[PDB]
C-alpha cells in the first residue's frame, strides 16, 4: 500500500516519469487515463524531436517500451482493451497530424507514428474478427474532424485492410453528401485505387445496385465522385457498359430517375456528358456502340 | 454561502475542490459541536454540485473542466483527508453529503467519482473509505449501490489481470466493507442473461471470503440495530438471498451458456451451497441471542417467489436441451436450502406456503420429501 502511494505521488507531482507511468497502468486502474494522457506528451515532443532533426533520442526507448505494454495489454485481453486504448491513438495520430504518397512516407518516417499505427493495426486486428465498428467508427469518427490532414492513416488502413474500409469510407462520403469532406474521399479512394481497384469497383458497384433520403442520392452522388477523380472512373468504365447493359437494370434506372425535377435530371444528364467525355480509357467504342 | 462561491470561482478547479471540502469539513465539525443531528442544507449541495462535479449552474458560464491528471490530484487529496478525519461522524457525515444520490443530473458524475474513489481506496488499503463507503451502500438504495459493485468489479476483475489479489486483501481491512461488497455483488449478478455471470475470479473470491470466514455476511445483521420495517428498494440485511440465487441457478445459467472451467465453476459453487448452508444453520444460534427466532426472517418468502417462477421458466427453457442433471441438481440445492432455512427459523413461512409456491416446479424427491 505504502509503496504504490509513493509510486503514485512521485507521478503525479521524461523516462523514469513515464516508467513511473507504465508501473501505474499495470498496477493501478483508475490512473490509466491520466498516465495515457501523459503517454500523449510523450508522443508529441518526439515528433517534435522527429521534425526538427528533418529540419536540420533517449525517447525512442520509451516509445518502444509503452509499444511492449500496449501489445502486451491487448493480447491479455483484447476485447476489453482495443477499443480504448485504439480511440486513445487515433485521437493522438489526429492531433499530431492537425499540428497523399509524399505525406505518407514523410509520416511512417517518423518512429512515434509508425509505432502509433502499428498499435491501432493490432487492435483493430484483434477486433476484425468479432466487432472492428467500435474501431473503425473511432477512426471515421475522428476523421471528420482531422480531414485532410488524417486522410492517410485511413490510406494506409485500407491498403491494409480493404474490404470494410472501403466500404465504410464510401458510407461516410454519402452521408457527408446527402448532409451537404468529399475531397478528402476522392483523395484516398484514388490512393487505394492504384491497388485495389477491383474492390473499389466491386463496392460501387454493390452500392449503385443496392440503390436500384440516403438511397434516392446515390447515383448523383457516384456521379461526383467519378468526375472527381479520374482513377474511379477509370477502374468503372471497364464494366459500365455490362452493369447498365441489362433492360431491367435501365428501366429501374428511368424509374429511379423520374424521381427528380427538371433541374436535377438536366444536372445528371450533363455529368454522364463529362464522363463519357472525359472518361474512356478503352471501351469508348463498346461504350458508344 | 454567496461570498465563498465568488471567491471560488476565481480559483483554478482542484484548488476550488480542495477549498470546498475544507470548508465543508470546518462547517459539519462547527455543526455537529452545536447540535447532534445536523441538518445538510443545500448550500453545500449546490457548492459540491458546482465545484466537485462541476454541473454548471449558468447556461452561458464555460464549466472549467478538472483533466484526468487533475481529478487524481483530487483523488489523493480526498482520500488523505479522509485518513487524517480523526472523528468518525463528520468523516460519516461529509462522505454522505459528497455521495448521496440527490435525483439530479449530477448524480452520475457522483457515481463516476464514487465509483472511481472506493477503487483508489482498494488500491492503497484507507480503512476510513472503506468503511464510508460501506455504510454509504447500507444507506444508499439497491440502484446506486449496484453502480459501485459493477464499477470496482469492472476494475479489479475484468481490466487488469491479477488486480483482484489486492481486493482480497481488503477481506483483512475492511470486513464490513466486504460483506456490502458482496452484498452489492449478489444485486448486480442475478444470472439472469449470459452477461449477469459473476466473473471467475470474483466468483472464486467470493467463495474464498466466505469459507475463511462464515461470520462476515452476517457482520452487519451483526452491527446494525434492526428496524421492524426494512426500507424497500436498498440492499439487502444480510446477502443470504443472493447467495442462494446464485447456487441453485449456477448449473441452470451454466448450460445455457472450456470443460475443465465449467467443472471448476460446479465446484466452486458447490462449496459455496456448502459454506451458505453451514452460515444458515449458524443463524439460529445468532437470531435466539437477539430475542428474534420466531419474528424476523432474514429470507423473505416474497424474495423466494421471484427466485421459484425463475427456475421454472429455465427448466422449462433448458428440457430440449436434456438438462435433466442440471435441473435435478437445482432443485436438491433449492429443497436443501429450503429446509435449512426453515429449520434454522430464517425462513418464516408453513409447509402449505411451501406447498404453494413449489407446486409449479418440476418433481424433485428431495423436493417433495422437504415439501411433506
Amino acid at each position: 500500500a505504502q509503496e504504490l502511494s509513493q509510486e503514485i505521488k512521485a507521478f503525479l507531482t521524461a523516462r523514469e516519469h513515464a516508467r513511473c507511468g507504465l508501473l501505474l497502468l499495470r498496477s493501478l486502474p483508475p490512473a490509466r487515463a491520466a498516465v495515457l494522457d501523459h503517454l500523449r506528451g510523450v508522443f508529441d515532443e518526439s515528433v517534435r524531436a522527429h521534425l526538427a532533426a528533418l529540419d536540420e533520442p533517449g525517447l525512442e526507448d520509451v516509445v518502444q517500451e509503452v509499444q511492449q505494454v500496449l501489445s502486451e495489454f491487448i493480447r491479455a485481453n483484447p476485447k476489453a482493451w482495443a477499443p480504448v486504448i485504439s480511440a486513445w491513438s487515433i485521437d493522438l495520430m489526429g492531433q499530431l497530424s492537425s499540428t497523399l504518397n509524399e505525406l505518407l512516407q514523410l509520416w511512417m518516417g517518423c518512429r512515434a507514428t509508425r509505432t502509433l499505427m502499428d498499435i491501432y493495426v493490432q487492435c483493430l486486428s484483434a477486433l476484425i474478427g468479432s466487432c472492428p465498428d467500435a474501431c473503425v467508427d473511432a477512426l471515421l469518427d475522428t476523421s471528420v474532424q482531422h480531414s485532410p490532414h488524417f486522410d492517410w492513416v485511413v490510406a494506409h488502413i485500407g491498403s491494409s485492410f480493404p474490404g470494410t474500409i472501403i466500404s465504410r469510407v464510401l458510407s461516410c462520403g454519402l452521408k457527408d453528401f446527402c448532409v451537404h469532406k468529399i475531397a478528402s474521399v476522392v483523395g484516398i479512394l484514388g490512393h487505394l485505387a492504384s491497388r485495389h481497384g477491383d474492390s473499389i469497383r466491386r463496392e460501387l458497384l454493390r452500392m449503385f445496385h443496392d440503390s436500384l433520403p440516403s438511397l434516392q442520392a446515390t447515383v448523383p452522388f457516384l456521379l461526383q465522385l467519378a468526375v472527381m477523380s479520374p482513377a474511379l472512373l477509370g477502374t468503372v468504365s471497364g464494366e459500365l457498359v455490362d452493369c447498365l447493359k441489362p433492360p431491367a437494370v435501365l428501366s429501374q434506372l428511368q424509374q429511379h430517375l423520374q424521381g427528380f425535377p427538371r433541374e436535377e435530371l438536366d444536372n445528371m444528364l450533363n455529368l454522364a456528358v463529362h464522363l463519357v467525355s472525359q472518361a474512356s480509357g478503352a471501351g469508348a467504342y463498346r461504350l458508344l456502340q | 454561502m454567496s461570498d465563498i462561491r465568488h471567491s471560488l470561482l476565481r480559483r483554478d478547479a482542484l484548488s476550488a475542490a480542495k477549498e470546498v471540502l475544507y470548508h465543508l469539513d470546518i462547517y459539519f465539525s462547527s455543526q455537529l459541536q452545536s447540535a447532534p443531528l445536523p441538518i445538510v442544507d443545500k448550500g453545500p449541495v449546490e457548492l459540491l454540485e458546482e465545484f466537485v462535479f462541476q454541473v454548471p449552474k449558468e447556461r452561458s458560464a464555460q464549466p472549467k473542466r478538472l483533466n484526468s491528471l487533475q481529478e487524481l490530484q483530487l483523488l489523493e487529496i480526498m482520500c488523505n483527508y479522509f485518513q487524517e478525519q480523526t472523528k468518525d461522524s463528520v468523516r460519516q457525515i461529509i462522505f454522505s453529503s459528497l455521495f448521496s444520490p440527490q435525483g439530479n443530473k449530477a448524480d452520475d458524475s457522483r457515481m463516476s467519482l464514487l465509483g472511481k474513489l472506493v477503487s483508489m481506496a482498494v488500491a492503497v488499503c484507507r480503512i476510513p473509505v472503506l468503511e464510508c463507503a460501506a455504510s454509504w451502500l447500507q444507506r444508499t438504495p439497491v440502484v446506486y449501490c449496484v453502480r459501485l459493485a459493477k464499477a470496482l468489479v469492472d476494475d479489479y476483475c475484468c481490466l487488469v489481470p491479477g488486480s483482484i489479489q489486492t481486493l482480497k486483501q481488503i477481506f483483512s481491512a475492511s470486513p464490513r466493507f466486504c460483506c456490502q461488497f458482496i452484498t452489492s455483488v449478489t444485486a448486480l449478478y442475478d444470472l439472469s442473461s449470459d452477461d449477469l455471470i459473476p466473473p471467475m475470479d470474483l466468483l472464486e473470491m467470493i467463495v474464498t471470503w466466505i469459507f475463511e470466514d462464515p461470520r462476515l455476511i452476517l457482520i452487519t445483521f451483526l452491527n446494525t440495530p434492526i428496524a421492524a420495517n426494512l426500507p424497500i428498494g436498498f440492499l439487502e440485511l444480510t446477502p443470504l438471498v443472493g447467495l442462494i440465487r446464485w447456487c441453485v441457478k449456477a448449473p441452470l445459467a451454466y448450460k445455457r451458456k472450456g470443460v475443465g472451467m465449467d467443472r471448476d465453476s460446479h465446484l466452486l459453487y458447490s462449496k459455496l451451497h456448502l459454506s451458505v448452508l453451514q452460515v444458515l444453520m449458524t443463524l439460529q444460534l445468532h437470531l435466539t441471542e437477539k430475542n428474534l427466532y420466531g419474528r424476523l426472517g432474514l429470507i423473505l418468502f416474497d424474495h423466494m417467489v421471484p427466485l421459484v417462477e425463475e427456475i421454472n421458466r429455465l427448466a422449462d427453457e433448458l428440457n430440449p436441451l436434456n438438462a435433466s442433471q442440471e435441473i435435478e441438481l437445482s432443485l436438491d440445492r433449492l429443497a436443501q436450502a429450503l429446509q435449512v432455512a426453515m429449520a434454522s427459523g430464517a425462513l418464516l413461512c408453513t409447509r402449505d406456503d411451501l406447498r404453494t409456491l413449489c407446486s409449479r416446479l418440476p418433481h424433485n424427491n428431495l423436493l417433495q420429501l422437504v415439501i411433506s
